[PDB]
């Protein structure tokens, strides 16, 4: 188990770099924090219209101007 | 008394092992063999300029046939018909008669310059220094048959270049 | 891509050497022995006078024989040129040619000076050589022998590491050693198998 | 009259365009191709006149016969001559393709190359010198340089 | 730094031939520019220089004439255009001119 | 003239697929192959498929008609009437139909066909920042899992299928 | 005004590679410790033109072709294929802005080998057709190994565009994050152009022997087209240059500097090694190079992921 | 438009550039030539190799007009699942790959 | 010595520079003094047509500003 590495790494070094790489890209972006980051940029670049909604009253959290204080932020993508 | 030349096992070590796999993945030979072409590209090469620069020689050289003469203004072949004889090619065809003086003298002297292995013979088989082998050199033709020297050619090359051949036989003939 | 059967058909070079020397002396037939390998002039030449000389009952003076073997080494060296650059130059390879036939020009220059014609000398006789050493011959010899360590280790720098040029010739052409005994080879091939034998070695000469 | 300097003019760019890049296939023959070798190597140096170094034969200008034409060589050598395209031409080097040389009385040599082929150009030598084929071969250029292919065209 | 050595023995060079129609003169007929000391020259208009400084081989070099004996050898030079005394000098057959 | 220039193209598409049918000889079915199918990349790049254009010039004729050009030469060992008349007729009915659909801008064979240029039905909108095509693609990793699985499987058991018929045993 | 600057694209493509031509022969001349030409004009510079009319005045073969009409095709195809790989090449500007002009030349090398298949079928010869065989197999096994490089190297561009390739590397060099690429890039390249060491047809017959000697002239000028061309290509892709908008000549400078070292750097490798077998060259692509390009194309788009480092799509 | 254009251009040059390569030696008059392969009149012998190399190319290439549109599908929403399909994707070429290996399909064209 | 290489790469160098020097030239001449605008988006084809429809001269390099609003 330990020798056998040894020897095909000596032998054919660029399969063992080849399953090593493939390994690597494998197991790190389960293991990465930073996977959830390329969610929520993907998911916060406007492609298309953000179309509003007919007031009826009851929406504290919708803002009515993209200057209000409510809505979502980009400030954890300004600073990172 | 012998010795054994790709009789060196590999080391089985981690070094030499992670030594031989980073020289293949990362092509280490490959890079000094460009790197010491390059360096052989900044180098001054060897080429001469011809013609206007000529190759050294020797004045050995054995090169185009030539008749000489004595310093009178007599020439020197005697027809003893021994260069003729040891030619190894059969270069050479002497014919002889004694002329009006009753010097014993060639009436006919050819040699064959596409038979003759220019090897030297005949300028050290002559016991009076008659023929000899030029230091000529560049006496390229456009015909065959002006290969085919007579007397009156080989006793025109001896009148052209006797200010060399007899410098050179002077400079070389204490070796002989 | 498998190669079965390998028939050389060779004689469009067969001159007719031998009846040729039937027909002259011995003096005459010097040459061609001179002509018969064209890149080992002096060891042909050398082989013809030491079997000339076996005959006649005589032996050379010493400085003959130093002579001899001396021209004879720079045969093998210029034989050796030329058998590694050419088969480089086959494969591929093509700087080494150039680089060592400089060398190769060098020791023609020795030729000329010693004897007059740059290849086919005509000097290594039946009783020794035909003309001395001029002075001075030497000291060219020895300077070019001081370069030439550092010229055969720039052309083993160029191929014997590479891994292109031991791709083609690691396992190419394997002998064993009872096969090369009965087929007749000699020399490097011998060698090469492990067969330890060598004739300047087993059965000297002078 | 204008069109005598024209074809004049015209003959001497096609033969300084066909003298300066003679592209040259070698016959490995014999001892005389080993001296060609030496005058391909860097003190002569070939290449620099415009004369390439081992040309295709179907391609190449100028044909060099170095070495011994033996009876079983010479229908290949035809064969090889025949394949050339024009303008084409032949240098012979040394005595075995010039007469013979040392084998002329041999049952197996062809005298000459110019009993198979026609021959522009004979370097005689045993071998010649590199010396003596480079000054053979600036002879041919010579040679092509005064051609008058254009000229004869246009006065006939 | 030994660069603008290189570019002053250029520009000599350049100065060495008699100016710059000199020069192209023999860029154009030799195809070398470089100035050597004049050994000599003979009956027929070749000249003949030498420059121990470069290697064996080059140190000696004629440079031809443009007419001997009635042809035009401007570009037409020959390696058989050099007499027998001075043959044995360029050569290398001798030290002496 | 230059308001049809995607009618043209499928005149000069149909044509070649007129000069390939025939059979004339497999290399030469083979080369008029490759210029109809340069030519009907030609008609999906004017219509706006850019993508799908380039595909057919890296997959079917950089990569795949190399192949059947390759065999083509591994066969049929190199060196009429009916390739001339097929050819001619086939000529024939192609003109005629293109007569008939120009000189009365309608006609019916099995479906109606109208005569008038193909810029008609395109679209007056745009697409904002994206193309639509390479929208469409792009989400097969998104949404076309089953998709890549199903033709993943089916490429990796034609290597095995390949690899058993040729063997020979 | 177009067709203005189609003509000095196309003119100075056919100066160049005949200049390639002077500039390899007299820098394999001078790494062989000897000389180039310079008997035929001031430091050979007259040679291209010689050499050029010489060809042009050569007797035809006049072969027994089995078909004249891709006789004729193939130097067509091949001609017209080493000039149209230029118009999206970004300098820094490109001719014919593409919107997927990595892909577009992807798509004209893979259609490039057709002139060496009707150029081996066009003759008569066996042997010769057995040659473009396996030089086609060769071009067509390393195109796969170019496609797969290349579509990993996108995924830090992040759209097919040439233009955006200086864009992205307005930072630091791609050959920092992608060398393996890079050296597997120029391997790839260099035995997509059939030369040394993987130039099989001048080892021991070519697809073009019965071709005359025009038309073996105009294939070779594709051959050193597609040279110049893959260098440059390469340039763009790994060595990006620094492109201000107000002066396009800093680019213009910079990435012909550039271009020129690796074609010079080709020169020097077709004059340093052996030349490869046709099966041990096999066993470099099918069982080096595509494993390890497999795993760093896996590896490169697992990468940005993990990273939060995608490119922009526009 | 200008596409075409340049395409056009570059045919022109090459076909101008191809006639004149070839009809100009043609007013020439040199000579008339009666020419009377190793191989005389063999049949290419056909290989399996040549052709399952060119078979193992189409099939690569297929799986690459798959993995072609990587770049664009990156920016999907969907990442574990664009991540996960791209893998696999790869993951089959090399599987396919190691097949090949094995049973002896890279032998003698390794 | 090895400087005599320089000649031919100087040449090659500049039938190199001369295309992409061309391609600047053309693009910043025929546009009025600016850089070729890029439309690889149906959106900035758009803008495009608009600004084309605005000049007022049929041309889309000919950019009108404040100077047009009332
Ligand atoms: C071998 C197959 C390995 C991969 C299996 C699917 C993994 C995966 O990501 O599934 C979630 C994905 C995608 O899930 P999702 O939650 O990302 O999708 C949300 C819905 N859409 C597509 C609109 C965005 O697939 C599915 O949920 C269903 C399709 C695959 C179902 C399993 C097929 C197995 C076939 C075996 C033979
Ligand atoms: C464009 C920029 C410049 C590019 C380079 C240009 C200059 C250099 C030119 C070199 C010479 C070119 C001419 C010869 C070409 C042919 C020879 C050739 O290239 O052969 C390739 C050789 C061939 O290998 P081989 O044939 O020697 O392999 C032996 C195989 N057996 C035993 C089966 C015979 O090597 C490769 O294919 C390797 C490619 C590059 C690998 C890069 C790996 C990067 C590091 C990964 C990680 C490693 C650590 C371990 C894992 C860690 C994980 C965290
Ligand atoms: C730009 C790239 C290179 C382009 C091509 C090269 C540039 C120069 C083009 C013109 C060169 C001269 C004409 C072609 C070569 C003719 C050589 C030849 O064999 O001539 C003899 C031939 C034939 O002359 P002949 O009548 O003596 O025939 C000799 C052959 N026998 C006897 C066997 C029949 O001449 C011609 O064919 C004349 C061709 C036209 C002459 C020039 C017209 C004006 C051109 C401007
Ligand atoms: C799970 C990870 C992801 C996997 C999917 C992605 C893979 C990416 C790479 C694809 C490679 C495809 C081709 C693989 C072929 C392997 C089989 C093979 O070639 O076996 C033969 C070889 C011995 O060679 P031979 O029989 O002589 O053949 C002639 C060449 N010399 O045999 C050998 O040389 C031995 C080969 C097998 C052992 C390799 C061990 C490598 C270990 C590296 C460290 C661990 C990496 C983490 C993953 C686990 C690996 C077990
Ligand atoms: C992008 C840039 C590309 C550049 C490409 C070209 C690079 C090299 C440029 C040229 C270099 C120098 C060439 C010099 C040639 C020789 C000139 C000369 O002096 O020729 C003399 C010769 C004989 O003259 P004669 O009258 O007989 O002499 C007796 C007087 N004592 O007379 C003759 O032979 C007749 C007249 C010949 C004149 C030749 C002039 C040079 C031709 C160059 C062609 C290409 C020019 C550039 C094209 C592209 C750019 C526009
Ligand atoms: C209506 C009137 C016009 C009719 C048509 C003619 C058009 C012009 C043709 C070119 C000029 C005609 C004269 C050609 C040369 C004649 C003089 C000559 O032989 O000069 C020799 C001289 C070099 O001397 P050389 O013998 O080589 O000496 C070696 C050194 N010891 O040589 C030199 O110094 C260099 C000679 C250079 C020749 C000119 C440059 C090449 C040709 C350029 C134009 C054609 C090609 C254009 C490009 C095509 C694509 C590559
Ligand atoms: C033996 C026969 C002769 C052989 C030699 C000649 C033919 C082979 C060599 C030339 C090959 C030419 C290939 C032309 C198509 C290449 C793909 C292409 O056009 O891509 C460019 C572009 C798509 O890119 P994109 O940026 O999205 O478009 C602009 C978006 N704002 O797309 C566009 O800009 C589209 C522009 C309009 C549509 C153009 C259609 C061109 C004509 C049809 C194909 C011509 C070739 C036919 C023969 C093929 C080979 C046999
Ligand atoms: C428009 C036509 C331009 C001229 C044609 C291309 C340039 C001439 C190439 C000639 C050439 C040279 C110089 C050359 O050196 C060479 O050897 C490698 C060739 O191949 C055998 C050649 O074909
Ligand atoms: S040099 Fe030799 S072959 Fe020539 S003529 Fe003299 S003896 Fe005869
Ligand atoms: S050996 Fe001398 S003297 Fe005797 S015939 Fe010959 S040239 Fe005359
Ligand atoms: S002429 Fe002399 S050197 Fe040349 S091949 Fe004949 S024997 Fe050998």
């Amino acid at each position: 188990v330990a020798a056998f590495l040894k020897n095909v790494w000596a032998k054919e070094p660029v399969l063992v770099a080849s399953f090593a790489i493939a390994g690597l890209a494998v197991i790190l972006p389960t293991l990465s924090p930073y996977t959830k980051y390329s969610l929520m940029i993907n998911r916060a670049t406007p492609y298309n219209y953000p179309v509003p909604l007919r007031d009826d009253g009851n929406m504290p959290d919708v803002p009515s101007h993209p200057q209000d204080p409510q809505g979502p932020s980009l400030e954890w993508l300004k600073r990172l | 008394t012998y010795k054994y030349v790709n009789l060196r096992e590999p080391s089985m070590d981690m070094k030499s092992v992670t030594d031989r796999a980073a020289q293949t993945l990362l092509w280490t030979e490959l890079i000094r063999g460009l790197g010491m072409t390059l360096s052989y590209l900044f180098r001054e090469p060897a080429t001469i300029n011809y013609p206007f620069e000529k190759g050294p020689l020797s004045p050995r050289f054995r090169g185009e046939h030539a008749l000489r003469r004595y310093p009178s203004g007599e020439e020197r072949c005697i027809a003893c018909k021994l260069c003729e004889a040891v030619c190894p090619a059969q270069a050479i065809t002497i014919e002889a008669e004694p002329r009006a003086d009753g010097s014993r003298r060639t009436t006919r002297y050819d040699i064959d310059m596409t038979k003759c292995i220019y090897c030297g013979f005949c300028q050290e088989a002559c016991p009076v220094d008659a023929i000899v082998e030029g230091p000529n050199f560049e006496f390229s033709t456009e015909t065959h048959e002006e290969l085919l020297y007579n007397k009156e050619k080989l006793l025109n090359n001896g009148d052209k270049w006797e200010a060399e051949i007899a410098a050179n036989i002077q400079a070389d003939y204490l070796y002989r | 891509e498998m190669v079965r059967k390998c028939d050389p058909h060779i004689g469009l070079l067969h001159r007719g050497t031998e009846k040729l020397i039937e027909y002259k002396t011995y003096l005459q037939a010097l040459p061609y022995f001179d002509r018969l390998d064209y890149v080992s002039m002096m060891c042909n030449e050398q082989a013809y006078s030491l079997a000339v000389e076996k005959l006649l009952n005589i032996q050379p003076p010493p400085r003959a024989q130093w002579i001899r073997v001396l021209f004879g080494e720079i045969t093998r060296l210029l034989n050796h040129i030329m058998a590694v650059t050419t088969h480089a130059l086959d494969i591929g390879a093509m700087t080494p040619f150039f680089w060592m036939f400089e060398e190769r020009e060098k020791m023609f220059e020795f030729y000329e000076r010693v004897s007059g014609a740059r290849m086919h000398a005509a000097y290594v006789r039946p009783g020794g050589v035909h003309q001395d050493l001029p002075l001075g011959l030497m000291d060219d010899i020895y300077e070019f022998s001081k370069n030439f360590s550092l010229r055969i280790d720039e052309l083993e720098e160029m191929l014997t590491n590479n891994r292109i040029w031991r791709n083609r010739t690691v396992d190419i052409g394997v002998v064993t050693a009872e096969d090369a005994l009965n087929y007749g080879f000699s020399g490097v091939m011998l060698r090469g198998s492990g067969i330890q034998w060598d004739l300047r070695k087993t059965q000297p000469y002078d | 009259s204008r069109g005598e300097y024209v074809v004049a003019k015209l003959d001497d760019l096609i033969n300084w365009a066909r003298r300066s890049s003679l592209w040259p296939m070698t016959f490995g023959l014999a001892c005389c191709a080993v001296e060609m070798m030496h005058m391909a190597a860097p003190r002569y140096d070939m290449d620099r006149f415009g004369v390439v170094f081992r040309a295709s034969p179907r391609q190449s200008d100028v044909m060099i016969v170095a070495g011994t034409l033996t009876n079983k060589m010479a229908p290949a050598l035809r064969k090889v001559y025949d394949q050339m395209p024009e303008p084409r031409y032949v240098v012979s080097m040394g005595s075995c393709a010039n007469g013979g040389g040392y084998y002329h009385y041999s049952y197996s040599v062809v005298r000459g190359c110019d009993r198979i082929v026609p021959v522009d150009i004979y370097v005689p030598g045993c071998p010649p010198t590199a010396e003596a084929l480079l000054y053979g071969i600036l002879q041919l250029q010579k040679k092509i340089k005064r051609e008058k292919r254009l000229r004869i065209w246009y006065r006939r | 730094m030994e660069l603008l050595q290189v570019l002053k023995r250029g520009l000599q060079q350049v100065s060495g031939h008699g100016g710059l129609r000199g020069y192209l003169r023999v860029l154009f007929r030799a195809n070398d520019v470089r100035v050597g000391t004049l050994v000599g020259e003979d009956k027929y208009g070749n000249k003949y220089y030498e420059d121990n400084k470069q290697f064996f081989g080059r140190h000696r070099w004629v440079i031809y004439t443009t007419e001997m004996n009635g042809k035009n050898t401007f570009w037409d030079v020959d390696g058989s255009m050099v007499p027998p005394e001075w043959h044995r000098w360029l050569h290398c057959m001798t030290d002496d001119p | 003239m230059m308001t049809y220039i995607v009618f043209i193209l499928s005149i000069i598409f149909v044509m070649g697929f007129v000069g390939f049918s025939s059979k004339p000889s497999p290399i030469y079915g083979g080369l008029g192959l490759i210029v109809s199918g340069g030519v009907g990349c030609g008609i999906v790049l004017n219509f706006g498929g850019s993508f799908l254009g380039l595909m057919v010039f890296l997959i079917y004729l950089g990569g795949m008609m190399v192949v059947f050009g390759y065999t083509t030469a591994m066969a049929t060992e190199q060196y009429n009437k009916v390739v001339l008349g097929t050819f001619i007729t086939g000529l024939l009915m192609e003109f005629l139909m293109v007569y008939y659909v120009l000189k009365d801008k309608e006609v019916e064979i099995v479906f109606k066909f109208n005569g008038m240029g193909d810029w008609v039905i395109y679209d007056t909108g745009d697409s904002g920042f994206f193309s639509e095509e390479a929208m469409g693609i792009a989400a097969l990793y998104s949404y076309g899992t089953w998709l890549v699985i199903v033709t993943g499987w089916s490429l990796l058991i034609g290597v095995v299928v390949i690899m058993e018929i040729t063997r020979g045993n | 005004m177009f067709m203005i600057n189609v003509l000095t694209l196309i003119i100075p493509i056919l100066l160049a590679v005949a200049f390639l031509t002077l500039v390899e022969r007299k820098v394999l001349g001078y790494m062989q410790f000897r000389k180039g030409p310079n008997v035929v004009g001031p430091y050979g510079l007259l040679q291209p033109i010689a050499d050029a009319i010489k060809l042009f005045i050569k007797e035809p073969l006049r072969p027994a072709t089995s078909s004249i009409s891709m006789f004729i095709l193939a130097p067509i195809l091949a001609l017209t294929l080493a000039l149209t790989m230029w118009i999206p090449l970004p300098m820094p500007y490109p001719l014919i802005n593409m919107n997927l002009g990595v892909l577009f030349m992807l798509a004209m090398s893979s259609l490039a080998v057709y002139s060496i298949l009707w150029s081996g079928w066009a003759s008569n010869s066996k042997y010769a057709l057995i040659g473009a065989l396996r030089a086609v197999a060769q071009t067509i096994s390393y195109e796969v190994t170019l496609a797969i490089i290349l579509l990993s190297v996108l995924l830090m561009n992040g759209s097919f565009t040439l233009s955006t390739l200086i864009i992205t590397q307005e930072q630091v060099w791609l050959i920092f994050p992608a060398w393996p690429l890079a050296m597997m890039w120029f391997i790839s390249t260099l035995a997509e152009t059939n030369r040394a060491p993987f130039d099989l047809t001048e080892g021991e017959s070519g697809f073009n022997v019965e071709y005359a000697a025009g038309p073996f002239a105009l294939f070779f000028m594709a051959e050193y087209a597609n040279i110049i061309m893959m260098n440059i290509f390469t340039t763009t892709l790994f060595l990006g240059a620094f492109h201000n908008p107000y002066m396009p000549e800093l680019y213009t400078i910079n990435f012909t500097i550039k271009s020129l070292l690796l074609s010079i750097t080709f020169l020097w490798i077709r004059a340093s090694y052996p030349r490869f077998r046709y099966d041990q060259l096999m066993h470099l692509l099918w069982k080096n190079f595509l494993p390890l390009t497999l795993a760093l194309c896996m590896w490169h788009v697992s990468l940005p992921i993990l990273l939060s480092s995608i490119p922009p799509q526009t | 438009m200008n596409l075409m254009i340049t395409l056009l251009t570059n045919f022109t040059l090459a076909t101008l550039l191809v006639t004149i390569a070839f009809w100009l030696p043609q007013l020439n008059v040199y000579s008339e030539k009666t020419s009377p392969d190793p191989m005389g009149s063999a049949r290419l012998p056909f290989s399996m190799k040549f052709f399952l190399v060119a078979i193992t190319f189409l099939l690569f290439d297929l799986e690459i007009a798959l993995l072609l549109p990587l770049p664009w599908a990156s920016q999907t929403t969907n990442l574990n699942t664009m991540l996960t399909m791209a893998l696999l994707l790869i993951f089959l070429l090399a599987v396919s790959l190691a097949y090949e290996w094995t049973q002896k399909g890279l032998e003698w064209t390794e | 010595m090895w400087f005599e290489v320089l000649p031919g790469i100087a040449v090659m160098g500049v039938c190199l520079f001369i295309p992409g020097m061309a391609t600047a030239r053309i693009h910043r001449f025929s546009n009025g003094g600016r850089e070729k605008r890029v439309a690889h988006y149906s959106y900035q084809w758009y803008l495009m047509e608009r600004d084309r429809r605005v000049s007022g001269v049929n041309r889309y390099y000919v950019s009108k500003g404040l100077e047009n609003i009332d």
